[PDB]
RNA sequence: GUAGGGGAGCGUUCAGUCCGCGGAGAAGCCAUACCGGAAGGAGUGGUGGAGCCGACUGAAGUGCGGAUGCCGGCAUGAGU
RNA sequence: AAAGGUGAAAAGAACCCCGGGAGGGGAGUGAAAGAGAACCUGAAACCGUGGACUUACAAGCAGUCAUGGCACCUUAUGCGUGUUAUGGCGUGCCUAUUGAAGCAUGAGCCGGCGACUUAGACCUGACGUGCGAGCUUAAGUUGAAAAACGGAGGCGGAGC
């Protein structure tokens, strides 16, 4: 094992297929909807499925998991027709604070909420 | 019990109040109240006939407790520390 | 009650404090020392007033949850200090009497183990420093202690410098502090050592 | 000098948070509703302590007549037996004899209707 | 090397009764202090006054400033003390000065 | 046992003195069933990546749940 | 007003992949990229994803004590630790009050900020030390990686 400052050096750290959409200017909640049906679902399924759900956060959905898709193969060498949506969830960016005018003089702050859209990639393995 | 207990046991080594004679054997006498070791049932000073041997296992301190009290809107909060000195005996008498 | 080392051999004079000495009185001379030192620029703007800040605010009823008159005061972020630190000063005359039981019964204290009278230093020659480590190194100062060096002589002083050894102390301008922080006492210039009143 | 708090709070709040197990929403999350949750724990513990012993005495009296009536006697009547019977100073653990050993139970139960009647 | 002590400027102990700790206003919760209403706050009040009693009580006076001596008993000259002169310049020198009286 | 009086101490920063520790891992953070009569204090592991415990004495901008308290971040109302 | 921080050195990431881009994954640099330019640590509120135990006849200041069920053994197998079911008990906190769960006040939550101080040759008391029928110095002067000098004056000493 030895000591930390040698793990760092000897062992370097591994995503195997991750990808992540960071700052997507959407609010989590509304992202998170579109995340919920493809969850667990085969990548081809999750590809299909995303070109039919009428929700906007659709086409950023499935940019990460095509990146998911794409990194588990040319990076890590996976195979294509055994990849599944193992893990995917939307956390919380940080917020565009906006600054609305309301009725007598008062005003109001608009939340613009962005998204960090991670999908992970995994083969199946029945056996 | 409410110290020197009693009663037909099958030698166990229980944890009772504080009894004085350090370390291992000390031995202890203890004058029995009622029985059944050998199917006779046997109860009250008839019981006295006999009288169980003990010997002193280990001298210790009980888990920690915290005395909490408290009472509303008078400011009243008390903390304060407590545990239960013991004695732990491994019985073998008549 | 002591030994002088070169130069002669006499000693034997003063009156040291009774009993075996009181640390509760060195102590009273220490604290009092140590608050003459201190100089008092204590950093703070207490005043409400001394802040930079304007005068009125948002009406004292109306706005709707608030009751505030300026953005200056201790309970605001950025406004005063409420009791901060000014600046000051911690020294006082502690009685004349007491400061010479004070010495008198530090050196007591290094007369128990860690005292040296020198009567000249011949074994000295320029500065050199390089001769005052032999100097010292003859008469038992190897550098494991740390030693405090009372002389009115100018070129024995200018052989002292070095390590957790030697601080030089001029013209018997003795220092109750300066002989307790250090292990010996090397009284060397017997002027104030030896012949009082 | 200046003795800024930094630690202090957040060390004594961490202990009371962690004092607030298992308890539902904001009272095992908030610091001011976990300490304020646990005065009131603090009530119950001190009065919980001496309540157990009589929660307890109570079961082994439930235990006691439900013996002593299966014998036709009962508790009012059977522990005065017992205490006619000076010989018998029982009294804790005689809900074990009662539950566990039945045969030996009866043997107290028939000395007690002698010294009695 | 081993743990050591040692005397000197970190053994100078404070003395025992020398200085007690002030008072910091928080002993338990339970601690809001002052009184409880009206005789707390701000710095005035007072602790005198103009009627109570001073004023009811009586005197128009008339002070002087004439000339006050300064004592000299017959027993600090006798009992002990043999005729050391007193003169002008050698009373002084006794222990019975002031200058001005 | 409320107001209040009296006593003994825990903790924080700074200082002086002593004893040490640290890139073969400092402080800080995180977890923990251990210790002490309390304030509190250790052991171990994890994270961090360069400073720092312990003891004695000195000094304070020295302990927060409240003040429609101040600053900041983030919730609810609501996918309304 | 608010705002500070890569790394020892820019060696500031050529090249490849998904994407209009943003963003990411690799490759390489580096001790570390568990430092990548929204660059030291990175608490808490607050938002999620995963796992354990659980929950759709239940009346609930949300705990507490007791017991049973499941689960886990890194101050940890006599014990515990986490969770759960049922039973008993149980009227938030602060403030203000004769009287607060009160349908009286305050507070969305967390973090940090935030309230008995300082001055005075002032008065009076406790404690401690130094001298003691005596006790002290002030301004200042001289030294000062340091203290000495300075009795002008102040208090006790007699009262009416
Ligand atoms: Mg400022
Ligand atoms: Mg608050
Ligand atoms: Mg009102």
């Amino acid at each position: 094992f030895r000591n930390k400052k040698q793990r760092k050096q000897q062992v370097k750290l591994r995503k195997p297929g991750f990808a992540v959409a960071k700052y997507v200017r959407m609010s989590p909640r509304k992202v998170r909807l579109v995340v919920d049906v493809i969850r667990g679902k085969s990548v081809q399924d999750a590809e299909d499925l995303l070109r039919f759900i009428p929700r906007s956060a659709s086409e950023p959905v499935a940019k990460v998991l095509n990146s998911a898709k794409a990194n588990a193969l040319h990076n890590d060498e996976m195979l294509e027709d055994r990849l599944f949506v193992k893990e995917a969830y939307v956390d919380a960016g940080p917020t565009l604070k906006r600054l609305i005018p309301r009725a007598r003089g008062s005003a109001n702050i608009i939340k613009k909420r962005t998204s960090h859209i991670t999908i992970i990639v995994a083969e199946k393995g029945n056996k | 019990i409410q110290t020197g207990g009693k009663q037909y046991r099958v030698s166990e080594g229980d944890v009772i109040r504080v009894e004085s004679l350090q370390g291992e054997a000390g031995d202890k006498v203890e004058l029995k109240a009622l029985f059944v070791g050998g199917e006779q049932t046997v109860f009250g000073e008839d019981a006295g006939k006999y009288t169980v041997q003990a010997e002193v296992v280990e001298h210790g301190r009980g888990k920690k407790i915290y005395i909490r009290k408290y009472k509303s809107g008078v400011q009243y909060r008390r903390r304060t520390g407590h545990r239960q000195n013991f004695t732990a005996i491994k019985i073998l008498g008549i | 009650a002591q030994i002088n080392v070169i130069g002669q051999n006499g000693g034997r004079t003063i009156e040291l404090p009774l009993p075996e000495v009181n640390s509760g009185v060195l102590h009273e001379v220490v604290t009092w020392q140590l608050a003459s030192r201190r100089r008092g620029t204590a950093s703070t703007r207490t005043r409400a007033q001394v802040s930079k800040t304007g005068r009125k605010m948002y009406g004292q009823k109306g706005t709707g949850n608030a009751r505030h008159g300026d953005r200056s005061v201790p309970t605001f972020v950025g406004g005063g200090v409420a009791f901060g630190p000014k600046p000051r000063s911690y020294d006082y005359t502690l009685p004349r009497q007491v400061r010479q039981l004070g010495l008198a019964m530090a050196i007591a204290s290094r007369q128990e183990g860690g005292k040296l009278v020198a009567v000249d230093g011949f074994d000295i020659a320029d500065a050199k420093t390089k001769n005052f480590i032999s100097w010292a190194k003859q008469n038992g100062l190897d550098g494991t202690e740390k030693v405090l060096l009372v002389t009115d002589d100018e070129n024995t002083r200018r052989a002292a410098r070095n390590v957790s050894w030697v601080s030089v102390l001029p013209v018997a301008g003795v220092n109750v502090y300066d002989i307790l922080r250090h292990d010996r006492l090397v009284i060397d210039a017997a002027a104030l050592e030896i012949v009082e009143e | 000098p200046r003795a800024k708090t930094g630690i202090v709070r957040r060390r004594r709040h961490k202990k009371v948070l962690k004092r607030a197990k298992g308890f539902w929403g904001s009272r095992s999350k908030q610091y001011r509703n976990a300490f304020q949750t646990l005065l009131n724990a603090a009530t119950y513990e001190y009065r919980d302590r001496r309540n157990k012993k009589r929660d307890f005495r109570r079961l082994w009296i439930q235990r006691i007549n439900a013996g002593a009536r299966l014998h036709g006697m009962n508790y009012s009547t059977f522990i005065n037996g017992l205490k006619r019977a000076n010989i018998d100073l029982n009294r804790k653990v005689l809900a074990d004899i009662a539950a566990r050993e039945p045969e030996a139970f009866k043997a107290l139960v028939d000395a007690s209707r002698n010294a009695r009647q | 090397h081993d743990l050591k002590p040692t005397p000197g400027s970190r053994k100078d102990r404070k003395r025992v009764g020398r200085g007690p700790g002030g008072t910091d206003k928080t002993a338990g919760r339970g601690h809001k202090g002052q009184k409880s209403r009206s005789g707390a706050g701000k710095g005035a009040f007072f602790e005198g006054g103009r009627s109570r009693l001073i004023a009811r009580l009586p005197k128009r006076g008339f002070n002087n400033v004439g000339t006050t001596y300064e004592v000299v008993k017959l027993s600090q000259l006798q009992d002990l003390e043999d005729t050391t002169f007193d003169r002008d310049t050698l009373e002084a020198y006794r222990l019975v000065r002031r200058k001005n009286r």
